[PDB]
RNA sequence: UUUGCUCCACACAAUAUAGAUGGAUACGAAUAAGGCGUCCUUGUGGCGUCGCUGAACCAUAGCAGGCUAGCAACGGUGCACUUGGCGGAAAGGCCUUGGGUGCUUGCUGGCGAAUUGCAAUGUCAUUUUGCGUGGGGAUAAAUCAUUUGUAUACGACUUAGA
RNA sequence: AGAACUGGCGAUGCGGGAUGAACCGAACGUAGAGUUAAGGUGCCGGAAUACACGCUCAUCAGACACCACAAAAGGUGUUAG
RNA sequence: GGCCAGCAUCAGUUUUGGUGGCAGGAUAAAUCCAUAGGAAUGUAGCUUGCCUCGGUAAGUAUUAUAGCCUGUG
């Protein structure tokens, strides 16, 4: 319905997500996403690091090069769940994975736009209350990720900054929520409630 | 003014097929803003067409049309086949392709 | 100053007499009133104005309305239409700003295209007069 | 499927020298009307030595519920085959109608005693009148005078792919 | 022939009198009355067409403000239906032509 | 290298498109909780109010959007300009001051439309170039051959020479 | 290793079991529309992130006959008897 | 009288809606109204540690200043 859609990372799961981004990018829609570092994954913290170790140890072994790339960064993790999906070998995969962008953070110009959120992906909607779940920026911190340090700065750097435009945006809707409860009981304004407006 | 716009725009999602063989005579259409098949008796019978351009102008037109039309509803969750006159070229998985209005059944 | 700020974290509970409304199945978005509940997950609701038949329901079928009235647990079908009365829920419900969304969305569905026009241009006329008032104060 | 609850009445054969077999009729609890009379030589050629060739079926009624507005404690007596030898179990049912019940029950068995349909056998259903001899302690507590409980977390289900709000619940 | 045949009025939009198919038209609800309109000597050999751009006969141009003056008086009745002739259709976005009752 | 190269606006050819057709419309956090509003003893405060979907909001009338006559307002918006700031994560953008110029459907009129013949997307975008118009701007290095041995199977590497 | 009755493979494709001479559906002229079998409906991948009652947390969980895994016996872990 | 198309009225096959009339059963069962009994997760009333201006208290009391269950019609 949009152009480009600028999803969100933060508070969802990575499988229930990349699903349905996977079937949006083979449709046609570009999805953007942000804010990787703030993705959930369901079981306790100290089954998903096994996980990744097992997945570690397997590579190719003649040449460790050619193997199993294993990335580490959280965005790098995510597309991980992504490629899986999409028929990357053909023609048609790989002219769909050059429809998606992943950033760890929000970087510009991705800041000045909406972000997004999909509700059958959400955390809170998803598990049932009293589960563990389990954060990707720490999990990727303890396999190798050497900037949870910086990430997390640029956060506070920007979040002063979102904060002014709010307070900004929220007196300007002040003054015109008065104008228009002002310009209300005129002639215009009643035969527009009759029609539902 | 600003718009023009007569036709409701979709996507053209894939062939219809089965696990391994697909059938490349019946086309499958995505309409936007159409969730059960309830509302997919709608478009049933409107004319399809689908709009691309290319470099060598055949009759004072850069601009080339294939047409077609829905033939009946699939699925649940109003997915929408379609027949062309010769199917679509299927470098178009995932195209914008035009459902106008006519046949008028209002 | 030496009280306990404690929040309250007020919800809708289900009980005797909590009218409710159905969003989905036969029914379609009509008042009925909670008679007795059965067990965590089903209930059985009545409302005799509005027209919806006695009958048990699944919670998941059904949300959950903030209006209440008293109402003996167990109750029959005209018993509980001369306490809808007396309550005048009806009125309450049309007071509350969700009923009026609720109709607004259904009249926005049924304008004409010649009335579609007509909002077209009272919203060109009413910005007229927002945009004098504004960026003077 | 829904369950429907049925009579069945049986007369043996009618013989020169043995005129008027008893009758012997039974309470079926069968999803269609073709299995309940199946059903019912299933348990009559346990009790006595008859056949389906050496029998025939008088009549058949659908017993509809006497009253399905009030609601009513069910203890239901099940006598069930498990992987070892078959054993008893009571359990007891809040619910809306007999036969509605039933529902609940084979749902019951499946989830947690992992039972089909083709292993129980349902001896008595019965309607406790008084309350405060409900022997089981899940049942009893809805019985509490002026019960009221909260629904927290209440999940929404949207139909469009994309939100914008930042959902939030209750 | 199955055609309808209709007006602008060709004063309002500029759409002349012209056979248009059935089937090609979205028939909204909204009504004016049309009794007072001479149309009957109208018929398909009349539109028959059997560089020059020569001017529409004079006879097509005398018969187009005939039945227009005859119907701007019973345009004129109703609150902004001149306007309402004069200007396009287009779908904006979120219509859903299958809800949108026209 | 017969005046090469660069940038600014236009002139015309050429070539393409993983797929424009009103608008990608900016807090953060929590979910057994909050958004907003208002007041005070500014706090984990009091009170009022909203959600239960974007089905929203904003924009939207005129020959694919013409030519003209007014009215009330001192507004809105397009455009080149200009006074200032601010933004480095991939700033390549966000604001704001001042006049200039068109437009305005906020309100009321007068003219123009046909013949594309009963539909035939009936073409209006955005990428790379090329070739000439007139208006600015700047006047270099690399390899081979030669030589050095911190190098070397041969290429490579490291040096030196108007 | 050797027999008994029936079906099949050998001589036989097609849909399903990822893959497979023997299992499941079904046996073949060339084509069009219609409905289904066995199997399936998060994404690859056509098709409900449909509905309904429960159960289960694993520091090697588990996921569908033929079939590619397992034994006795223990465990105030949990549930119904 | 070639080529590609659009609309009408029909015929064969087939999918998807709307809507009317009738049949059967415990001549559906219920709700509904009329009565007869009866209990509690005990309404009015009443007794009492009572008493923050009258809540509580835990007994009484079977429809009264709420109603429900069972049988019959």
């Amino acid at each position: 319905v949009e152009p480009v859609v600028v999803i969100d990372g933060k508070g969802h799961l990575v499988g229930r997500l990349a699903s349905v981004v996977a079937k949006q990018l083979l449709n046609g829609q570009k999805i953007v996403v942000v804010r990787a570092e703030e993705l959930n994954i369901s079981g306790e913290f100290f089954r998903n690091k096994l996980k990744y170790h097992d997945f570690l140890r397997k590579a190719t072994a003649f040449n460790k090069t050619r193997g199993p790339f294993h990335f580490r960064a959280p965005s790098r993790i995510f597309y991980k769940a992504l490629r899986g999906m999409v028929s990357h070998k053909t023609a048609r995969g790989k002219a769909a994975l050059e429809r998606l962008k992943v950033f760890e953070g929000i970087p510009p110009p991705y800041d000045k736009k909406k972000r997004v959120v999909v509700p059958q992906a959400l955390r809170v909607l998803r598990l049932k209350p009293g589960r563990k779940y389990t954060t990707l920026g720490k999990l990727s911190t303890s396999v190798g990720w050497k900037y949870e340090d910086v990430v997390a700065k640029l956060e506070a750097k920007r979040k002063v900054s979102s904060a002014e435009y709010y307070a900004k945006k929220r007196a300007f809707t002040k003054k015109v929520a008065s104008a228009n409860a002002t310009a209300a009981e005129s002639d215009v304004a009643k035969q527009l409630a009759a029609l539902g407006y | 003014a600003e718009s023009h716009r007569l036709y409701v725009k979709g996507k053209h999602l894939s062939y219809q097929r089965s696990k391994r063989v697909n059938n490349p005579n019946v086309s499958l259409i995505k309409i936007e803003g159409v969730a059960t098949p309830q509302d997919a008796q709608f478009y049933l019978g409107k004319r399809i067409a689908y709009v691309y351009r290319a470099s060598k102008e055949v009759r004072g037109s850069k601009i080339r049309v294939m047409w077609g039309k829905v033939t009946r509803t699939h699925g649940n969750s109003g997915v929408v086949r379609a027949t062309f006159r010769n199917n679509l070229p299927a470098k178009t998985f995932g195209a914008s392709v035009r459902i106008f209005l006519y046949p008028s059944n209002i | 100053s030496t009280d306990s700020i404690v929040k309250a974290s007020n919800w809708r509970l289900v009980e005797v007499g909590r009218v409710v409304l159905i969003k989905k199945g036969q029914s379609a978005g009509k008042l009925a009133a909670i008679v007795e509940i059965i067990d965590q997950k089903k209930v059985l609701i009545d409302g005799p104005k509005a027209g919806v038949p006695r009958q048990a329901i699944n919670l998941g079928q059904v949300v959950l309305t903030p209006l209440t009235f008293a109402l003996p647990r167990g109750a029959r079908t005209a018993t509980v239409s001369k306490k809808w009365a007396a309550a005048a829920v009806c009125e309450k419900w049309a007071a509350s700003s969700w009923a009026k969304k609720i109709a607004q969305r259904e009249r926005r569905a049924a304008l004409t295209d010649f009335e579609r026009f007509q909002v077209m241009v009272l919203r060109k006329q009413k910005r007229y007069t927002v945009k004098k008032a504004l960026a003077k104060a | 499927a829904h369950f429907k609850e049925y009579q069945v009445i049986g007369r043996r054969l009618p013989t020169e020298s043995v005129p008027e077999p008893k009758l012997f009729r039974m309470r079926i609890f069968a999803s269609n009307e073709v299995i309940a009379k199946s059903r019912y030589w299933y348990f009559l050629q346990k009790l006595h030595k008859v056949k389906k060739a050496s029998g025939e079926i008088v009549s058949i009624n659908q017993i509809n519920e006497a009253h399905p507005t009030k609601v009513k404690n069910f203890g239901v007596w099940v006598r069930y085959d498990s992987r070892s030898g078959t054993h008893n179990m009571y359990k007891e049912i809040r619910d809306v109608s007999r036969v509605a019940a039933v529902e609940t029950l084979y749902q019951d068995m499946a989830a947690r005693h992992r039972a089909r349909f083709r292993s129980i056998h349902i001896l008595k259903v019965a309607e406790i009148e008084k309350t405060a001899d409900v022997k089981r302690q899940y049942v009893k507590q809805f019985l509490t005078k002026d019960l009221k409980f909260p629904l927290p977390h209440r999940v929404q289900k949207s139909t469009k792919t994309f939100s914008y709000k930042r959902p939030s619940t209750f | 022939d199955n055609t309808l045949l209709i007006s602008g009025p060709f004063k309002v939009n500029g759409v002349p009198l012209r056979r248009v198919n059935a089937r090609y038209v979205i028939a909204t609800s909204t009504k004016v009355s049309v009794e007072g309109v001479n149309v009957e000597k109208f018929n398909v050999e009349y539109f028959a067409k059997e560089q020059q751009n020569k001017e529409i006969k004079a006879e097509r141009v005398e018969d187009q403000k005939v039945v227009d003056k005859a119907l701007i008086a019973e345009i004129k009745k109703t609150p902004l239906l001149k306007q309402y002739l004069s200007a396009s259709f287009s779908l904006k976005n979120g219509d859903k032509p299958h809800m949108l009752k026209f």
